[PDB]
DNA sequence: TTTTTTTTTTTTTT
């Protein structure tokens, strides 16, 4: 019955050698002794036990001797014991007092405080085994791992360590601490679980704990408190649920890197859970060194179905290490001195793709935006910049985009299908698995006071068609979806590269012609370009040595530019839209007066041939929220005659490209 | 035991072969025609064909996405060009990957969600088409009779080069980089040769883009050809291949040739030359129509075996897209 | 002593 053999492997020693590993150290007074402090002084709850320090202080246990037993090797075969055991330790040369612990102040911390107070009054009338180690801790411990340059003591072999992938994570593994790296998905909303978990008595009271073990267990009443007990008949008892515990529970499954797989082979998604202080530590899509506990929690069931018994198993978490996380304005006040704000940094907009500066000139009105306004009523006039662009059918100018979104504050990289109706109106898209019904708003809804960039824009459909329809009176998505009414704020900034329908657009062809989208949809944008690719033997020439750039080399630019980065640039952007100019009355009248003429030569031209006119109001309003963008980037808030002009030679020159 | 059945095995012995065959110069026509024993010619069919058989190496960008190197090209041409039959060769040399008539789906390569679970309680995907067909040969007849719904993955099977899994579900993005080839008949008759391209697409449009090469191929009538057309069809049925598998194997994983200027400094000659010609005669041209240059010339450069591409590989290259538009 | 199940294929339909 149940055969037992003798191993090498002993814990009584072990013990020890975890109380001499804890308060007595000096390479890093030592870290054990008063952070250990710092957890009971109530200031942190994570306790970080590094593998590094096990491995420096087997360098103290060994080079340095006496020679001590394995640690970390023992560690990451077993995994689990370790935090029953290392940490069970913790509790005996843990600091009294500590420092100003109050009592409420901290809602159940008097519950405790009283339960071992009423506790031991309570048996000090009896008297006149205990509440368990783990129920009072307030404290997680969290392994982290060692890569390491300091495993070259050596241990050589011992270490994992590597980040492998699932299809290499085997059967052996169970009861492993190792490292495992991967994209986050689904990643179960943080929930609480249970620790022990006291539940009252009705009659003579006192109170009975219910360890935790496992994922399930029975609950239970009858009474076991003697008093209450055979005398009459039973003491009832119930569940206290502030005499409870919840350890932090998040549960979220990590996806393989899918060129850790062989070439076959579907991506196999493995499980994991998440415990303590580290929880919220992993969002969607997120590649991270996760290293963790790897046990088997079978079953619930079925049982007998299974056979064989086929554990099923599942990952805890124990450590996070994530790829990849004024004196501000003077990191910015170099380009404040620089000069040239508007057409340098439109040069620096997308410095990958050659050409077209143009493009890239009104891009920059985009990225900045602004400034909006507030009637005082009020309803607002954008505000926002809805730019589109043209032409067809590569033109990387999804580039464009690529780049915008990666870097314009808020930004949406999308396409026809592409964000959906549902995936920019929000619905009530059932949830998968972990239940249910709940409503993602995408796209418009999703980063919002920002910039939506679509391709495939005139596949969007009619579901995004009508609503985005909407978007273009700005401030709002309505649904009458389901039961839900409201309108939602996009406040959305919209940008579009349309890809105009097989092939490519035909110059001779009116205008609209190439469009499949709505004729009263190209009013609602302000501003268009579209873009040729018309060959010519000469920038075709440069164009094919930039294609041949690659792969040559890696960085494709030279002689001579040096490219502005993000942060930098952002910095000022976002330094811009606080500027918030106010329109001088002269310019505003020359606003007038130019548009007139701009509102008789689209409209003198009469029948639509080139068209579009009218240079409807629309244009006007952007015009003026094109200088009021152009002014952030002068900052001046004056807003000058040119400052309205430089808007103006955008205005045709987006336009009349329709010639070539 | 499990044994995988038809890798391989090269000893020394063989690889000396394939290497004493790799000095010779006209190498790369020969295996070209060894390719079809029955079929007429077509030799720059063939040739592309083989250009496929390679992979045409990779090259991945560090912190960015990859530059395609595998090579996806296209039928088309009146019934009876051998197109069928000539997916059908693809079918055994290549080592994979499948081929399939038209129909197709669900997603094809798409996995569809095996549902619910199968089992244990846990909902799973499966193999697809395309999937299966991973870094390998996906054929199609009839690519043209596909739905037009299957086509939006197909895009995604080509220049996204990936499977994107939103259905129940899971949402794993996966590799799906394949070599394909396909072949579509004329929309409507015999008129493939009288009518333009547009229209005689039959798939459009940016289908289009990502094929490498779009072959029409007449069955127009030479009594002069007819009896040539004739004697071999007859001694049907009344340079070897096995080899040909063993050393494109080899020319795989040993090496890839990167690149030299020498390539460069025709081609992009080659290239302008087009746009400021090509437009002049036909339709369509694109920067990607170049970067199968690039593809077409590693090619070739892997027939050669030689360690570096070189400038007589893209004059291979010129040769190819000079037939394929003409 | 009982356990537990919605996509994918095809269809007939305005
Ligand atoms: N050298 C050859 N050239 C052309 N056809 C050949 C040759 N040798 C044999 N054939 C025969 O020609 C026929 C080719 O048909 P094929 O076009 O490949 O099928 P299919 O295209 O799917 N029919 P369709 O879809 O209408 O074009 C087969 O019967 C082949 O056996």
């Amino acid at each position: 019955a149940l055969p037992s053999i003798q191993l090498p492997v002993d814990y009584n020693n072990l013990f020890n050698e975890i109380t001499d590993f804890l308060v007595t150290f000096k390479q890093d007074g030592p870290k054990y002794m008063a952070m250990l402090q710092k957890v009971a002084n109530r200031e942190l709850n994570s306790v970080i036990i590094d593998l590094d320090d096990i491995l420096q202080y087997q360098n103290e246990k060994f080079l340095q001797g006496t020679q001590a037993d394995d640690l970390v090797s023992a560690i990451q075969q077993n995994a689990n014991h370790f935090t029953e055991l290392f940490c069970r330790a913790i509790d005996n040369n843990m600091p009294l007092p500590t420092k100003e612990i109050d009592y409420k102040d901290d809602v159940l911390d008097v519950i405790l405080n009283q339960r071992r107070l009423r506790n031991e009054r309570m048996l000090s009338d009896r008297t006149n085994e205990l509440f368990p180690p783990n129920l009072t801790r307030r404290y997680f411990l969290y392994f982290k791992p060692l890569s390491q340059n300091c495993a070259r003591r050596y241990r050589k072999k011992a270490i994992s360590s590597k980040p492998l992938s699932v299809r290499q994570i085997k059967g052996d593994f169970l009861g492993q601490l190792i490292t495992v790296r991967g994209i986050i998905t689904r990643v179960s909303d943080v929930k609480p679980a249970v620790e022990v978990i006291a539940y009252t008595c009705d009659q003579c009271g006192y109170e009975v704990f219910q360890e935790v073990n496992s994922r399930t267990f029975t609950p239970l009443s009858e009474c076991t408190s003697e008093e209450c007990s055979q005398n009459q008949t039973k003491g009832q008892l119930f569940m206290s649920t502030r005499a409870s515990k919840f350890s932090a529970f998040q549960e979220c499954k990590i996806q393989e890197l899918s060129q850790q797989v062989p070439v076959g082979h579907i991506p196999r998604s493995l499980n994991i859970h998440v415990n303590g202080t580290l929880v919220r530590s992993l969002s969607p899509g997120d590649i991270v060194d996760v290293t963790g506990i790897f046990l088997p929690a079978p079953y619930t069931g079925f049982k007998a179905l299974k056979a064989g018994l086929l554990t099923e198993t599942y990952l805890e978490a124990q450590f996070v290490r994530q790829h990849k996380k004024s004196d501000v304005e003077e990191r910015v006040m170099e380009l404040i001195t620089s000069g040239d704000v508007y057409n340098r940094l439109a040069k620096s907009i997308a410095p990958e793709i050659y050409g077209n500066l143009d493009v890239k000139k009104a891009l920059l009105l985009l990225l900045v935006g602004g400034v909006d306004k507030r009637v005082g009523d009020g309803m607002k006039i954008r505000g926002d910049i809805n730019v589109c662009l043209m032409g067809d059918p590569g033109v990387a100018k999804s580039q464009l985009l690529k780049a915008i979104c990666k870097i314009s504050p808020r930004g949406v990289y999308t396409t026809g299908k592409g964000s959906s109706g549902v995936g920019l109106t929000a619905a009530v898209m059932k949830d998968p698995v972990t239940d249910e019904m709940i409503l993602e708003g995408g796209a418009l809804v999703l980063a919002d006071n920002g910039i939506c960039c679509i391709d495939e824009f005139d596949k969007m459909d009619e579901s995004d068609r009508t609503a985005i329809h909407e978007v273009m009176e700005q401030q709002t998505i309505s649904i009458s979806k389901a039961g839900i009414n409201t309108t939602l704020n996009a406040r959305t900034s919209i940008l579009a590269a349309a890809n105009p329908l097989y092939g490519r657009y035909n110059p001779r062809l009116s205008p609209l012609d190439n469009i499949n989208l709505p004729a009263a949809l190209l009013s609602r944008f302000d501003i268009l370009f579209l873009m040729l690719d018309i060959p010519s033997r000469d920038d075709d020439e440069k164009l094919a040595e930039h294609v041949t750039y690659v792969h040559m080399h890696n960085k494709q630019p030279d002689l001579d530019f040096t490219p502005v980065e993000p942060s930098k640039m952002r910095e000022y952007i976002a330094y811009a839209k606080t500027k918030r100019p106010v329109m001088s009355e002269a310019v505003n009248d020359y606003v007038v007066q130019a548009y007139i003429r701009l509102r008789q030569d689209s409209k003198r031209e009469m029948d639509s041939k080139f068209s579009f006119g009218q240079a409807t109001p629309r244009t006007l309003l952007g015009i003026i929220r094109l200088s009021q963008a152009l002014a952030k980037l002068r900052l001046a808030d004056m807003v000058d005659i040119d400052d309205v002009e430089e808007a103006l030679r955008l205005v045709r020159v987006s336009k009349e490209s329709l010639y070539q | 035991t499990v044994y995988p059945l038809h890798r391989q095995m090269l000893t020394d012995f063989d690889i000396r072969n394939i290497n004493k065959l790799s000095k010779k110069k006209d190498i790369f026509d020969i295996l070209s025609q060894s390719l079809a024993p029955s079929i007429y010619g077509h030799d720059h069919i063939k040739k592309a064909i083989l250009l496929m058989l390679m992979g045409g190496v990779e090259k991945n960008l560090e912190n960015g996405s990859h530059l395609r190197g595998d090579i996806n090209i296209l039928m088309v041409g009146d019934p009876s060009t051998a197109k069928s039959q000539l997916l059908r060769f693809v079918l055994n040399t290549a080592s994979l990957a499948i081929a399939t008539t038209g129909r197709g789906s669900s997603g094809v390569g798409l996995t569809a969600a095996v549902t619910t679970d199968r089992e244990t309680g846990e909902r799973r995907l499966e193999a697809g088409a395309m999937v299966l067909a991973d870094r390998g040969v996906v054929c199609i007849d009839e690519f043209d009779k596909m739905t037009d719904v299957d086509r939006v993955a197909i895009h995604e099977v080509m220049e996204q080069q990936t499977v994107t899994i939103a259905k129940a579900g899971i949402h794993t993005t996966l590799n799906a980089r394949c070599s394909v080839i396909a072949a579509a008949n004329p929309v409507f008759g015999q008129y493939d040769v009288n009518r333009d391209p547009h229209q005689n697409i039959a798939l459009p449009d940016s289908l289009l883009s990502r094929f490498d090469l779009l072959f029409v191929v007449t069955d127009d009538i030479n009594e002069i050809r007819d009896r040539s057309i004739s004697e071999h069809v007859l001694r049907t049925h009344r340079v070897t291949i096995p080899f040909l598998r063993k050393y494109v194997q080899y020319a795989k994983e040993r090496v890839i040739p990167q690149l030299t200027q020498e390539a460069i400094n025709v081609i992009v000659k080659n290239y302008t030359d087009l746009r400021n010609d090509d437009n002049t005669k036909k339709s369509p041209i694109t920067a990607r129509t170049l970067e199968t240059l690039i593809r077409l010339a590693t090619a070739h450069a892997k027939v050669r075996l030689s360690k570096t591409v070189n400038k007589v590989d893209a004059k291979v290259a010129a040769n190819l897209l000079r037939f394929a538009l003409l």
